[PDB]
RNA sequence: AAAUGGAUUUAAAUCUCCUUAUUUAGAGGAAGGAGAAGUCGUAACAAGGUUUCCGUAGGUGAACCUGCGGAAGGAUCAU
RNA sequence: UAUCUGGUUGAUCCUGCCAGUAUUAUAUGCUGAUGUUAAAGAUUAAGCCAUGCAUGUGUAAGUAUAAAGACCAAGUAGGAUGAAACUGCGGACGGCUCAUUAUAACAGUAAUAGUUUCUUUGGUUACAAGGAUAGCUUUGUGAAUGAUAAAGAUAAUACUUGAGACAAUUCAUUCAAGUGAGUUAGGAUGCCACGACAAUUGUAGACAAGUAACCAAUGAGAAUUUCUGAUCUAUCAAUCAGUUGGUAGUAUCGAGGACUACCAAGAUUAUAACGGAUAACGAGGAAUUGGGGUUCGACAUCGGAGAGGGAGCUUUACAGAUGGCUACCACUUCUAAGGAAGGCAGCAGGCGCGUAAAUUACCCACUUUCGAAUUGAAGAGGUAGUGACGACACAUAUUGGAGGGCAAGUCUGGUGCCAGCAGCCGCGGUAAUUCCAGCUCCAAUAGUGUAUAUUAAAGUUGCUGUGAUUAAAACGCUCGUAGUUGAAUUAAUUACUUUGAAUAAAAUAAGGUGUUUAAAGCAAAACAUUAUGUUAAUGAAUAUUCAAGCAUGGGACAAUGC
RNA sequence: UGUAAGUUAGCAAGAAAGAGUAGCUCUGGUGAUUAUCGAAUCAGAACUUUAAAGGUUAGGGG
């Protein structure tokens, strides 16, 4: 099968390489799965020395940090928007490392409502802050001094968020990831 | 070149300067192997094929007894001494015998003009002790 | 090498196989001896030519250095207790004087003539391969057997051999 | 190369039996951080062993002196 | 070479072991455990060549396996156990006690000992890390993993080891006024007292160490092993007390 | 969860072109070596009977001859 | 032993080769009293294989109403013991061969802060549940394989569930101490997956025994990787397009163009790249050497690779396994003609091939490996058989030669440039010192001739160390890059040099020791009339050792300084 | 992609020889004006089928 030894390619010469052994199971590859987007499907692969890698072949839920609020909350993928090594991998939906993918905030947004009594949703939100159990005020003033990136909150409202995809779903059978925040979400939304 | 530091061309010299040795190249190229109606080994064995008598050089007369055979290993077809004395009626024809060689001259050594061969046995126990 | 075993050489032959005026010196050492034949003279040159490298390779050291110092009184003192260097001489420089006659001289054939048990040097070697002559403890059959000093005085005859 | 450069050695090797030294080189791929700007073509550079970083490249530059002047100055 | 090696030829055997050339065709590998297999004396060896309590493998078995044999202070029924440093080794039915030690020919040499001293034996720390739940640990040259230990317990220092209950009685600090015995290469079995030690920042640590009778080496910081303060030791050295006889006095006396 | 259908991965095997290397057949042509005291000459060694030789060009049964320019290893160390 | 001699001439001095000489190792002719030790189908064909064996394993301990327990023995949950079977472990070690392989592998060195099992060793974390399966019984098929079909039951340390209460995985954020050096071992927060310490065994040999994960050791191990080091060849001068680098990913135990997408045009080379040859596995080492060297190393030990040829995979901790499987090619065998398995480069043995290489033996008693284990297996290993490959000691007879080299007959009979001898010069044309014989003696001697090849001789390959006017050989001449070599001079590295570190043995040298001596072996004693003691007896310091790598003192001679 | 002998060194040469090509849905490269506007051309990827220059035009080769 696949192998991942250097005694088939060449020196850096350009002199090409003899042989002098057969393929041997050290250096052993294996046939790369594109994790899909859909219904709930892995794989057992034993590995060598017995140990066990989850290989994820279609996923559809996972888990998403916002970094600035320290919440982790389980979210269905919606869909991926832009893979930055092929085109191929956005149409096709496949889930990889550092793909920037779509995901409904609607556990986020809920967190947020009971959290803080406010809705990001809501369209009038900035507005909504100058206008007022009852000790919510106290956290209210926390808007007051830090404030959210507006390509974000246009996410809010229209049911999509931007996340980057940062595990390996083919070797873990899951898909973590992060919500984008200030400095990438510009930079991934201008290349969209 | 008589340098500390000149040990490349007092390398490349002893290199090509060592191809101008006739013993020395001759047993090194590739005529050992295809130019050999023997090869590499001493002995060799094959069929006699034809009783044959090759005069003699011009200080000397008279009529060398030789033998023609055809080695099992190749296939060639040589010429070989019967030794020393009356020996060319112990060989018959078509019997499987062993060749050794003569040694050296110049090049050619026994039975004068162009004959390096020489028999040792005749399928029996040696065309000396027979 | 295929044997884990170790084989080793014990005599070489002369370079040039024939001349008149080693013959004679061969055959003046082998009538003295009664030796055999001429491996029994060459292995008393391997022998004493050993001893002679050992010697020559030390005597090119420094005089103190301890090298010298461990390897050259151990060939003295071996030297001495085989006989073949008499104790008065104790430097490395009388190793390269000694001659094939010091070591012939030393066998137990010759011994055991020089004592007196047999009639003649030819005597001693059919005495000896009879196991009739005992060293000390000890019967011996080979008369190239080499006594040391203290085993000098330990030879004599057998006393009623089965 | 991007953030590659090649590092040429220069060294004696010891023949034995001529009892002389000859001139050998052999050329090493190290890796040049974006630190090194002013780092040219014939400067002197040490470098130091790390994690395979590519087929070939196997070192990394820690430290350069600048040298003479070719009139050709190809900076990393 | 598809897997582990179980088989070990005689002449591979490391070489202070002495088995002799024509002996056999194999040596006892020594099955894995507390010490590697080039710094451990394999159980079988000690009982049928350095005590002649048995004359071939197969009474080793018998010994061993009557529950006969105790190395530390438990009980082994492995014929090629690697016993090592100074491991104590007990056989009541004959009552005596051991330990196996460096001597200054580069040999393990089995000092005996008393039944007092047989109770308790001396560590070299190799690393201290703290484990998950920030639990510091350490890890003696015999392999033996030590749980919360004293605070100034560090990497390369001494601990002396109660054998009945294992815990740490006496510790040494690995300073430059301690006795060690080398246990690595040219110095194996060499006692002296650390008068310098120089650090090279890449590579390696040398430590300079004068022996009793003044002499003077060198070795690395790897083959050193502080077995007391201030010239004192806390074990009974063996009979050279690690002090060579450069090259004469050792031959003259085996002239003698 | 077994037969079974499909699409990749790794691909044996076989066929067709083309290349390289080694061995080997061939009418005929031009060579070299050895032998047989074969036929025709006398080229060289003496000033070898036209001093010999080198490069080049031409010619001739054959050695070789002739033209141009060199050399002495010349048969001149000399007017 | 730091050695030469015969041959160009009427004679002389040279160059120069041919021949002689000695030694290794392969074959072979003749011959052969012993003891010790010992190679032995590698060379040509990694060609083909009949037959026999080479891998199995049971303790008190996982399961045993065998209709097994007259065999100790008795027996109401199964008495000791227990065949077969399930389960566990092993056959990934060992054994053979050298086809492939030219910076590939291998050796020394260094890294893994870039991976990591298995075994063994230290630790850390319900008064008991559910089905069905073999040996067993019963019915059978096929010519047949280590072929197999139905039904009926029955166990678990087999397969599951389940209380007994954390551990390690991914991701996001954060506080940070050993180490030369780490957002590092570690802690905290939030989240997902996973989830226990047998629902276990000895009534006898409370104490064992067993188990699941997680740390550390074994592990200077395995695997990758760093620096230096390989034979010949220029009638091989240019080579390379995943090729060189970057970013993101994928795959893997893991780094990595290992693979993919995009981007750039790079990488090697006269200091020999890329090609070609090897009758090339690499090393420790072996033969021969005054010094320097030359040649060899399939094969004791270490590393690599392979099982007729490729390819693909299963089990498992470890295999791209072949005394495992699947497919294609070439073979081989049984057959009831329907079909079936097999891979001696394992130990014996056969055919073929060649100059060229041994018994179809016995045993696990030594060394050691495996296993459920003090016991069972082992063509590993040991013993025996053939054995003038070789080495050592030792009786009293063969082999080659008698012109010179080269020690030895101008003895006698035949032979008549014929037969023939002759490594070389040569002798033989009837008076042979050389042919063929008889006698004698020359050399070695249980060995001695021949042939081929290595080494010395060879200062006929030259560094030590050659020759170039006429013997062979100074470019027609000048310029010219790499290369090599470079005037005197001064009160940070490299190179050189001195000590070490660390580094497998066997082998070489060398220290001790009466294997009868010797080659060997690493043992036996010298006496203590010896248990007693020296004695906790020896292990040669055993030194090497070049080319690289590390540390140290010196800076004369050199290079880069800058 | 690959291409020989021969040669007047220009050629032979479209040598010879092999592979690809359809439909549909997409992706990317090549600019102008200062976000808007525009050109046919090239490369690549999934899927489908009756597997694609051939209706017409259109070299047989050595």
């Amino acid at each position: 099968g696949i192998t991942r030894d250097s005694r088939h390619k060449r020196r850096a010469t350009g002199g090409k390489k003899n042989s002098m052994q057969k393929k041997k199971k050290n250096t052993m590859g294996r046939q790369p799965a594109n994790t899909r987007l859909g219904a709930i499907r892995v794989h057992d692969v034993r590995c060598r020395y017995g140990i066990i890698k989850r290989r994820a072949l279609r996923l559809e839920n996972g888990n998403f940090s916002w970094a600035s609020q320290s919440i982790t909350k389980g979210t269905k993928i919606l869909n991926v928007v832009y893979n930055a090594s092929d085109n191929d991998f956005v149409r096709t939906n496949t889930l990889v490392k550092g793909a920037i993918i779509e995901i409904d905030p609607a556990p986020f947004r809920l967190w947020f409502l009971k959290f803080y009594g406010k809705d990001i949703a809501s369209t009038d939100y900035y507005k909504s802050l100058e206008s007022a159990q009852k000790k919510y005020a106290k956290k209210l003033e926390v808007l007051k001094n830090m404030k959210f990136d507006e390509a974000l909150l246009e996410g809010f409202q229209s049911g999509r968020v931007l996340a980057c995809i940062s595990s390996r779903p083919g070797q873990t059978g899951s898909v973590e990831g992060y919500i984008l925040e200030g400095k990438e979400l510009d930079f991934y939304s201008k290349k969209i | 070149a008589r340098g500390l530091h000149a040990a490349r061309k007092m390398l490349a010299q002893r290199r090509a300067n060592k191809w101008a040795d006739k013993e020395w190249k001759k047993g090194k190229l590739v005529t050992r192997y295809k130019c050999n109606p023997l090869g590499t080994a001493s002995h060799a064995k094959g069929l006699v094929q034809e009783k044959l008598g090759i005069e003699t050089k011009q200080p000397n007369s008279g009529i060398r007894k030789c033998v023609r055979v055809r080695l099992l290993k190749n296939g060639k077809k040589i010429t070989a001494f019967v030794p020393r004395d009356g020996s060319l009626n112990y060989v018959n024809e078509n019997d499987e015998v062993l060749i050794s060689g003569f040694g050296r001259r110049g090049h050619a050594v026994g039975d004068i003009p162009g004959v390096r061969f020489k028999v040792v046995c005749v399928a029996g126990v040696s065309l000396w002790g027979l | 090498g295929r044997c884990l075993r170790n084989h080793s050489i014990t005599y070489k032959t002369p370079k040039v196989p024939y001349e008149r005026e080693r013959f004679d010196a061969e055959l003046k050492l082998v009538g003295q001896f009664g030796l055999k034949n001429k491996k029994e003279i060459q292995r008393v040159h391997y022998m004493l030519g050993h001893m002679r490298t050992i010697a020559k390779v030390m005597l090119m050291k420094d005089a103190k250095d301890p090298k010298r110092l461990l390897e050259g009184a151990a060939l003295l003192r071996r030297l001495h207790n085989l006989g073949i260097l008499p104790r008065d001489q104790n430097k490395l420089e009388f190793v390269l004087a000694l001659k094939e006659e010091n070591l012939l001289e030393r066998r137990l054939q010759t011994l055991v003539y020089r004592k007196g048990f047999a009639k003649s040097i030819h005597h001693a070697r059919v005495l000896i391969r009879g196991k009739m002559i005992k060293v000390g403890k000890q019967v011996v059959d080979v008369p190239s057997f080499l006594v040391r000093v203290e085993s000098e005085p330990l030879i004599q005859l057998a006393d009623n051999t089965p | 190369m991007k953030r590659t450069i090649i590092v040429r050695r220069d060294y004696f090797h010891y023949v034995s039996k001529y009892q002389r030294y000859e001139k050998r080189h052999k050329n090493i791929a190290v890796h040049c951080s974006p630190a090194f700007r002013q780092l040219k073509e014939g400067d002197h550079v040490v470098i130091g062993q790390c994690r395979p970083l590519s087929k070939t490249v196997r070192f990394n530059v820690l430290k350069f002196t600048s040298r003479g002047t070719g009139d050709k100055k190809q900076f990393a | 070479a598809r897997g582990p090696r179980h088989h070990l030829k005689r002449l591979n055997a490391p070489h202070h072991w002495m088995l002799s050339k024509l002996g056999g065709t194999f040596a006892p590998k020594p099955s894995h455990g507390p010490h590697g297999m080039k710094e451990c004396l394999p159980l079988i060896l000690i009982l049928r060549n350095r005590l002649n309590y048995a004359l071939n493998g197969r009474e080793v078995t018998m010994i061993v396996k009557n529950r006969t044999i105790k190395i530390d202070g438990k009980i082994r029924t492995d014929t090629r156990y690697p016993v090592g440093f100074m491991d104590v080794l007990s056989i009541p039915r004959t009552k005596e006690n051991f330990r196996l030690m460096y001597n200054t020919k580069r040999r393990f040499c089995l000092v005996p000992l008393t039944a007092e001293q047989a109770k308790f034996k001396l560590c070299k720390i190799e690393k201290r890390v703290l484990g998950t739940g920030a639990i510091p640990y350490i890890v003696t040259h015999d392999g033996r993993t030590i749980r919360y230990p004293h605070p100034e317990l560090q990497a390369n220092d001494t601990i002396k080891l109660n054998l009945e209950t294992g815990k740490i009685v006496d510790f040494v600090k690995f300073d430059i006024g301690n006795t060690a015995m080398m246990i690595g290469g040219n110095g194996m079995g060499r006692v002296g007292v650390i008068v310098k030690r120089e650090v090279h920042p890449g590579s390696f640590e040398i430590v300079h160490i004068k022996d009793a009778k003044g002499n003077t080496f060198t070795t690395r910081l790897n083959n050193v092993f502080v077995i007391g303060k201030g010239t004192e030791t806390l074990v009974n050295l063996p009979l050279d007390k690690g002090i060579k006889k450069p090259l004469l006095q050792q031959v003259n006396e085996t002239i003698k």
